[PDB]
């Protein structure tokens, strides 16, 4: 049964050896041509790796590796592949001594856990109260994106939004209740926190319509004000959602029918009823949570007691933009979130500004499940080595040689990052060690720091990755 | 893995030529030459594995293996080929489910070889009743090798002591049990035998003449001017009397193992080399007999009698397997000083003291005498049976299994398979006499595993029946033979590991 | 089919060599002109080396 | 410079594969076929080793090193070559990682020379214990090797001759054993209890006629007994039965005038020769070799005559006597030529029922008379049987970690090639390798610092320093160092180059 | 043709889920011609009905796995292995060993009866001193809770199906557990609950808390249930009559009510999981409980619903049984000695065949020495020795790798579990045994 894991293994370590050239910004670059013709080009691991269209049962699992390394610590996906890959090459000499993969898998995880309480120890303990290390911490992860002195005003913007969903205990947040709507025109220097809720369209542009309500109130709805005379059908629709008191309308962008008739906006406008329509699918679960309301399907499930609060909805005048906010939902069971536009002139612009205000995001949030960091560039893979040196002659057994094996394949995270950088691999790693006699974790004055979660999933992954592919010993077609 | 392959399933084909030729009914092979006139057609195992030309560099050690059992006895070749080939069944068993080196496996082949020959001693008979008539014949054989060698002067006196020096044994008839003194000055005639070991060149000066309860420990070691050669070695002292110091101070790290002497409980010690005074003067405080000049033959034969063992080293105190003696008596005969022993536990020997009228007749006499004595003592395991039929072989199978129980982990299965192996030779005597193997030989394991078993295999009737009834035995000679040539073929083979190919004729 | 190492490395420069050599005549004013040959069988004469590249069909990521 | 590097690992480790299971005494045997269609097996890797014919330039290292070891040690035939590819197989790793190769060579040079003061601390001292516990370890040193044969029944007898031999061949002042001083002999047939000790040359001779004595008189009271060595044949001058006696008269009187009690020639004797000899009492002795010459002139402190002319009685062999002893049941009847004084020379006398028996006897016996030599020369001595590699990996790797640089690494790769000797007694063990290293790691770290070695041969528990397993420092000491000299010179050469078969 | 296709083509079957047997066994994967329906599960039913098999012997095995699997609904990958491993060594038994296949099954039949004597004598219960009868239920369900992603909070979950079960005391019927899945949370968050909470709300608006409700399936009552919708103005006319209708009530709602009440004393409404639910409270005489497990993903509670479902239907068979039996290749090692103590008295036919039934039982554990990264031949040597004479406690432990007692380590298993596996699993090999030729009719 030896066959099937040793050409997994292989076939496995070829993909790792390929995205580790793509480790750091310094890295190469992986090109993928798709049946269709598209070709891109990045260093993005999770993005090669699902656009490889691997045919590999078990080489496909690092894309669910990658998947929960940028969901859960948000970095660290071509970091965690090389360390998958790293375990299973260095499992190869393992089954050549005899070993049975269970001692192998049961080691590592072993391994990991006792790997965390010793970067905990090594690392700085901070707090969520000061906001001297959260804002310098969003500041420098943005001096890889085209936003240079406009990120100085970014940061402190992400830092106070967590912190408010953030509390103490609450732990893992989830991120997709912080939307950021990206819009041509405007600048990056203009910015709005708008805690109540944003939306990801305008308003209506016909005439009549009033664009702007105060003291209004704001449900889903799911019904399409549409003909079968026809304006007695209409009357009828905007009579019943008179009777709730409902302002603000929210439908469904659906290319089936269209929204809203011409004859009922002149109905509406009286009432001085709002409607914002073009609703995309996505936006539907996002505002039944903030606003605390529910979809209503028909016009009969259509009530008052679904309907949300809100102090003033406008539209704000703006170049190419015209962006309407909602202040002050008033709920009490449903819990606030963050919504930030996004606004630029040039459309690469408000693009990548979305993209690197989520790296931004995952950083800090790593801070709230737990807090403090750990300097980057090799110092926790090297760390962890350097302790379980000693620790590995404490040990009995099978499991001693792992420990040895184990600390070697972490050598290969900070040697990647001497090769892509153009100096010598070996030197620049014995130069690390040599003043580990001294200095510990000494990156720190470089302004280059590294949340501490990032380095505790991707062994976790890792771990657990590994352990999962030398469990399949045949590959069999079942259909 | 092809060296093992070549070594099993190169061997059992060439095994198998020989198996079917086994007993009286066994099948038969023809043997085809390249012009195929020549040809000829026989039963004989040992011709068909020699006269059949092999490629097979494994198959090859066979064939000297089995050239020592014909240059040895002679009798039953093919069945030690037979047994050899299902031996490595078993092992090619145990090594394709383990593939780990044999050699621990034979470690079990030879804890269950031993006892399988204890289980075939105690079931052993043997034709030696009415000794009367054999003693006759004894006496009778003796007088007649006398005959052109100078012992023949008085043929009756000689020939009763080579008889007592047999019959009297009642166990091994190694000559090593038999010890011979040689002295000037007297005469044929006067010869005598006695029971007892007896030395010459009596130890110790102030030493007593008589020993009561005496116990036996065999150790090298040297009291007596130690630093046999000190030149050579750069010497910085300050004054002469350094040196003596430095083999005082040597020797007197003998003194924890002289300690340990009398930790032992015993009340003589034995030693090859010579003792220094200051030491020796320690053992008559604590009760020690210095014994010397015991060279290394004289030791042998003297810890085999007594029940003791030989050892040059102590590697820990009250731990040693010792021998003992009653009496120890000191005379002189033919103007040398003489010494003997008496009362030994268990003991069994004799010592036949010779006097010739010089130095040729004596070594004459000694030579002459042990001829004598292998011809009259081969009758002893000769003639001698045990009960046949398969049931020897299968009381061999039982008698493993009882080692089965009490074994390590990874021997269990080493010694277990020993037992089915044991168990193939009554599955071949069925096949190749024409009846059911799986039917006869799983109802004749049954009868025999627990108890008042006589039964054995019965070709005539074709079932299970008693042999002692029908008088079924062979000899226990043959028994030991085949083990022991079995055991020995399965080393060879199994101790190699890589076999490289032999250069092709 | 994935290709790695030196191999792609040096047919990606020889794949721009050839390129390159095709447009080495045009350059300067006193360089030669060519003709580019659709599938249709016509083609152009022109010296100008921007309105080249446009019409000219190479398949390479590079190209 | 691209494949070479990587084929001459694999080519080396492939050809040491073999014999990585019969190191031990439980190490498995072989079945070595001559070309002349002899049969034979041994466990020895100098036997398997040097019968290799091959074109392989990287195996062809470890003939030309296994040839100087039986000389200088004896014991270091398979235990260097499998721990020579323990270099090799760290070294792969490091190449692939950029290390050079030199700085590899250089590495564990610089590694070799710091283990060997770490077991210059921890060895213990044998005469400083006492003097017979040294014989002690003489008497217990061959049945080591003779364990795992049938000899090791009558071991015992094989211990003295063994002790006696050395100390005559060998003084305490350059502490040399000579293997050119020490004649190894063995013949068909017998039994191994019948061996015996000479203290000089054998020289096996029928005595010509057979009317001649067997043993050789004293002569009134003369000082020991007198031999003529000559280098040239006996024969009539020529550039007449009656004249060539004549002639035979005047030569004899240089042996009467000298007292040369026997005559020893290279060449035949005729007929009429033995008949004025015969009456003389001067036995014959006619075939000796040119080298038998020349243990004859080293044993009884004669010389080498050149011609007849230059016979003198200073020249003269002096021994004991000269006596022919019936050895067993052979009907050859070999003599006996005895001293009684320490001489500088001796010869080997071993018996064995079985033709492999015999020369499987005397291999043991070499190994064990070198094993003498370094016990004298070096005193201090270490407890190996995996004890020693396991001492000498925690040393290495504690140091690694002092020793900052490209240094600390080959520091590593050295201390895990170190592993490979126990892990392989391990494996020829039938145990766990991984298990069982991880056990002489722990019992020398947690509770004291000691010798215990890896279990190859049953014994009753661990720690042989009860035991009394002792090895010597100095041979354990050179292996090391060829292991290190044979793994710079392959690394050294990177170039292959072979013409064709015309 | 057909003997050589059955009996290899029975073997290859459990090789299939030779892995997925014993608490330390592997996860095996599947790949189907779309190539994204590819599942990692480890459930012996879940691979034997996936994977089609074109062996007409193969199939028999399938459909008497799916018998063992509506009796208790786990164990079923040993039944197969031990059916396997009959009919691995009867191709010894046949060829070279000189036996009718009928005595092979005449062997099977008389060695059954010296299994089940063995688990007889070796099955001990305690009456008294139900605390300690608690101890082994929690025991038992560490052992179902094996091999699955709970094993982690399984120290949690012990207690979790231990008191479930000592709140029925009744029949047997697993229709009063209803077990509930939402998303959200760690898997220590499950709690054992006796209110029956419901997944469907009632009515459009009406209130939350009702006291003193009658229930009435389907007067006075303050409680309406249907099975069917409801149009839309009776439901506005029962909230002016102060009766409250349930809407989307299946057969397996209707069958759990049934149980339970008819009167209760209050209904409330509670939120969780984004989901209204309804706890009722203060019941008559109540057997029923309510098991709500709180999983990562789908994926996550998929497997573990017929997870939970196998462990308390074995718990549930250990109220009429109250006998246990030590485990962990412990079962399976006693009962290898009373074959070979049968053995001494058999005929000449029979011997070899129940001889072979010995050296399968030893198979069982073999395997699960094998996953656990272990030596089988070395640890299942030296427990045989101890097992041989007198003196059998200890058995095989899958983690520090010596011998250590089951009872120690709280290893037990239930006597009525080991029967069934015997009998099956000796009733499957029969039937394949048989069949020396296999006829298809052509198909249309």
């Amino acid at each position: 049964p030896q066959e099937v894991r040793k050409a997994n293994i292989i076939a496995a370590r070829s993909v790792a050896d390929a995205i580790r050239t793509s480790l750091g910004p310094k890295g190469m670059d992986k090109m993928i041509k798709t049946s269709r013709g598209e070709i891109i080009i990045s260093n993005d691991g999770h993005t090669i790796l699902k656009q490889m269209a691997i045919l590999h049962p078990v080489a496909r699992m690092l894309v669910e590796v990658s998947a929960a390394q940028d969901s859960e610590a948000g970095d660290g996906t071509t970091s965690v592949v090389i360390l998958t890959g790293a375990l299973l090459g260095a499992a190869e000499r393992l089954l050549n001594k005899g070993i049975h993969p269970t001692i192998i898998a049961d080691s590592f995880q072993s391994a990991a856990k006792r790997s965390v309480d010793i970067l905990l120890e090594m690392c700085h303990k901070v707090s969520l109260s000061d906001r001297e290390q959260l804002v310098r911490a969003a500041s420098t992860s943005l001096s890889s994106k085209i936003v240079s002195q406009y990120s100085s005003f970014l940061a402190p913007l992400a830092v106070d939004s967590v912190l408010k969903i953030s509390d103490e205990n609450s732990k893992n947040v989830d991120l997709n209740d912080i939307r950021l709507v990206k819009k041509v025109g405007g600048t990056i220097d203009d910015t709005e926190m708008i805690d109540g809720v944003v939306l990801t369209q305008t308003a209506i542009k016909s005439a009549g319509g009033p664009t702007r309500k105060e003291k209004a109130k704001i449900g889903l709805i799911q019904f399409q004000i549409s003909p079968p005379e026809e304006r007695a059908y209409l009357l009828n629709i905007c009579k019943k959602i008179k009777k709730a008191k409902c302002n603000v309308l929210l439908i469904q962008k659906s290319i089936l029918r269209d929204a809203v008739n011409d004859l009922a906006l002149h109905f509406l406008s009286k009432l001085n009823i709002m409607v914002v329509k073009d609703i995309e699918r996505e936006e539907i679960e996002f505002l039944s949570k903030g606003l605390g309301c529910k979809p209503i399907a028909d016009i009969e499930l259509f009530t008052e007691d679904r309907l949300g609060s809100a102090d003033l909805v406008e539209e704000i005048d703006s170049d190419g933009s015209k962006i309407v906010r909602v202040t002050g939902i008033r709920n009490n069971n449903a819990r606030p979130t963050v919504s930030v536009v996004i606004r630029g002139a040039n459309n690469m612009i408000i693009d990548e500004t979305e993209r690197s205000l989520h790296d931004a995001l995952c950083v800090i949030r790593c801070l709230v499940k737990e807090r403090g960091l750990i300097a980057g560039g090799g110092a926790p893979e090297i760390e962890i080595s350097r302790r379980l040196s000693k620790e590995a002659r404490s040990m009995e057994g099978v499991q001693a040689f792992i420990w040895q094996e184990f600390a070697s394949a972490l050598e290969v995270i900070p040697t990647t990052l001497a090769e892509n950088a153009g100096l010598n691999s070996i030197k620049v790693v014995t130069e690390l060690r040599s003043k580990h006699e001294n200095g510990e974790l000494n990156t720190y004055e470089e302004h280059i720091l590294q949340p501490v979660l990032v380095s505790t999933s991707a062994i976790t992954l890792a771990s657990e990755c590994v352990k999962s592919i030398l469990r399949i010993d045949d590959i069999a077609f079942s259909r | 893995e092809n060296a093992r392959l070549s070594a099993f399933v190169g061997a059992i084909a060439v095994g198998d030529l020989v198996k079917s030729t086994l007993g009286p009914k066994g099948m038969d092979k023809l043997l085809q030459s390249a012009s195929s006139n020549t040809c000829m057609v026989t039963n004989d195992g040992a011709t068909i594995l020699k006269s059949i030309p092999l490629d097979n560099p494994a198959a090859k050690v066979l064939v000297n293996i089995s050239k020592v059992q014909d240059d040895e006895v002679g009798d039953g070749t093919t069945s030690v080929t037979v047994l050899s080939a299902e031996l490595l069944r078993e092992a090619e068993k145990l090594i394709d489910q383990s593939k780990i080196h044999p050699q621990t496996i034979i470690e079990g082949y030879r804890l269950a070889s031993a006892a399988a020959l204890d289980a075939l001693t105690k079931a052993a008979v043997d034709n030696s009743h009415d000794k009367t008539m054999f003693r006759e014949d004894l006496i009778h054989i003796a007088k007649t090798t006398l005959s052109s060698k100078i012992l023949s002067q008085d043929k009756d006196h000689f020939a009763e002591l080579a008889t007592n020096a047999i019959l009297r044994l009642k166990g091994s008839t190694n000559l090593e049990h038999i010890q011979i003194i040689k002295i000037l000055g007297g005469k044929l005639s006067d010869s005598f035998l006695d029971e007892g070991f007896i030395l010459a060149k009596k130890f110790g000066n102030n030493q007593p003449k008589r020993i009561e309860n005496a116990k036996i420990l065999i150790a090298n070691t040297t009291l007596d001017t130690d630093k046999v050669k000190i030149f050579g070695t750069k010497f910085k002292v300050d004054s002469t009397a350094k040196l003596a110091q430095l083999e005082k101070a040597e020797r007197e790290k003998m003194k924890n193992k002289i300690a340990k002497i009398s930790k032992f409980g015993i009340n003589t010690f034995i030693n090859r080399q010579l003792i220094y005074d200051y030491p020796e003067q320690l053992f008559t405080d604590l009760g020690i007999n210095s014994i010397e000049h015991a060279d290394f033959e004289g030791v042998e034969r003297l810890a085999l009698v007594t029940g003791g063992e030989v050892v040059s080293t102590f590697d820990e105190p009250s731990k040693c397997k010792l021998g003992e003696c009653d009496v120890i008596e000191e005379i002189m005969l033919g103007e040398q000083p003489f010494l003997k022993f008496s009362g030994c536990k268990a003991g069994e020997a004799c010592t036949i003291v010779l006097r010739g009228a010089t130095d040729q007749t004596l070594d004459e006499a000694e030579r002459s005498l042990h001829d004598a004595l292998s011809v009259l003592s081969q009758t002893t395991k000769e003639t001698r049976t045990v009960l046949g039929g398969g049931c020897a072989e299968m009381v061999m199978s039982k008698a493993v299994d009882t080692e089965a129980q009490n074994i390590d982990g990874k021997k269990s299965l080493a010694v277990e398979a020993f037992a089915r192996a044991l168990r193939q030779l009554p599955t071949i005597l069925a096949d190749n006499a024409g009846f059911d193997s799986s039917e006869l030989v799983s109802k004749l394991r049954s009868s025999i595993y627990n108890g008042i078993s006589t039964s054995g295999l019965d070709l005539n009737n074709g079932t299970i029946a008693d042999m002692r009834q029908l008088g079924i035995v062979e000899s226990y000679k043959l028994k030991r033979a085949v083990v022991s040539s079995a055991s020995e073929a399965a080393e060879v083979l199994l101790r190699v590991d890589n076999i490289i190919r032999a250069r092709p004729r | 089919e994935k290709i790695s190492g030196d191999d792609i490395r040096n047919q990606n420069v020889l794949a721009t060599m050839a390129v390159a050599n095709v447009v080495k005549s045009s350059l300067g004013p006193v360089g030669l002109d060519k003709m580019l040959v659709d599938d249709i069988g016509d083609f152009t004469v022109t010296n100008d080396g921007a309105t080249i590249l446009s019409l000219l069909d190479v398949q390479h990521p590079a190209g | 410079g691209l494949e070479a590097k990587k084929s001459h690992i694999l080519a080396a480790r492939s050809v040491a594969s073999i014999i990585k299971t019969s190191l031990g005494p439980r190490g498995l045997d072989k079945i070595l076929i001559s070309p002349d269609g002899e049969i034979t097996i041994t466990n020895d890797g100098a036997t398997i080793l040097s019968q290799m014919e091959l074109d392989n330039e990287i195996a062809k290292l470890l003939v030309q090193l296994s040839k100087s070891q039986d000389d200088e040690i004896g014991d270091g035939t398979t235990g260097v070559v499998v721990l020579a590819s323990a270099l090799l197989d760290q070294a792969l790793e490091l190449i692939q990682k950029g290390i050079h190769p030199i700085k590899i060579a250089n590495g564990f040079d610089e590694a070799a020379k710091l283990a060997i003061s770490k077991l210059e601390e921890t060895c213990d001292d044998i005469s400083a214990s006492n003097d017979e516990l040294f014989r002690d370890f003489l008497l217990r040193a061959a049945k080591t090797s003779l364990g795992s044969k049938i000899v090791s029944k009558d071991h015992d007898r094989f211990a003295e001759m063994a002790v006696e031999a050395v100390i005559n061949v060998m003084d305490k002042d350059r502490k040399d054993v000579d293997f050119d001083l020490i004649k190894m002999q063995g013949r068909v047939g017998g039994s191994i209890s019948d061996s015996k000790l000479i203290n000089g040359v054998i020289l096996d001779k029928d005595f010509s006629h057979p009317q001649m004595p067997k043993c050789v008189l004293p002569k009134e009271g003369s000082d020991g007994v007198k031999l003529a060595i000559l280098t040239c044949p006996f024969e009539p001058p020529k550039p007449l039965q009656t004249y060539e006696q004549d002639k035979f008269k005047e030569m004899i009187d240089d042996v009467k005038k000298a007292g040369a009690d026997v005559v020893i020639c290279q060449w035949g004797f005729d007929d009429e020769a033995n008949h004025l000899l015969l009456q003389n009492d001067l036995p014959a002795v006619r075939w000796v070799g040119g080298q038998e010459l020349e243990h004859i002139a080293i044993s009884t402190n004669g010389r080498i005559v050149p011609r007849f002319q230059d016979l003198s009685k200073d020249k003269l062999g002096t021994c004991s006597r000269i006596y022919e002893q019936e050895f067993g049941t052979t009907k050859d009847r070999m003599l006996i030529i005895e001293q009684s004084k320490e001489t500088k020379t001796v010869t080997c006398f071993v018996r064995g029922s079985n033709k492999m028996i015999v020369d499987e006897a005397e291999r043991a016996l070499h190994d064990s008379l070198c094993v003498v030599r370094n016990l004298v020369k070096d005193s201090r001595v270490v407890y190996g049987g995996g004890a020693a590699e396991v001492t000498m990996s925690l040393a290495v790797s504690e140091e690694a970690d002092k020793q900052r640089g490209i240094d600390q690494y080959a520091f590593r790769g050295f201390a895990q090639a170190l592993d490979t000797i126990p892990m392989t007694l391990a494996e020829n063990s039938g145990l766990d390798p991984i298990g069982t290293l991880s056990t002489l790691k722990s019992k020398q770290l947690k509770e004291k610092i000691s010798n215990i070695g890896v279990d190859c041969l049953g014994y009753g528990s661990n720690d042989m320093k009860e035991l009394f397993v002792v090895d010597p420092f100095i041979g354990k000491k050179q292996q090391i160092l060829l292991a290190t000299q044979l793994c710079r010179m392959i690394l050294k050469i990177d170039n292959v180059i072979i013409s064709g078969k015309d």
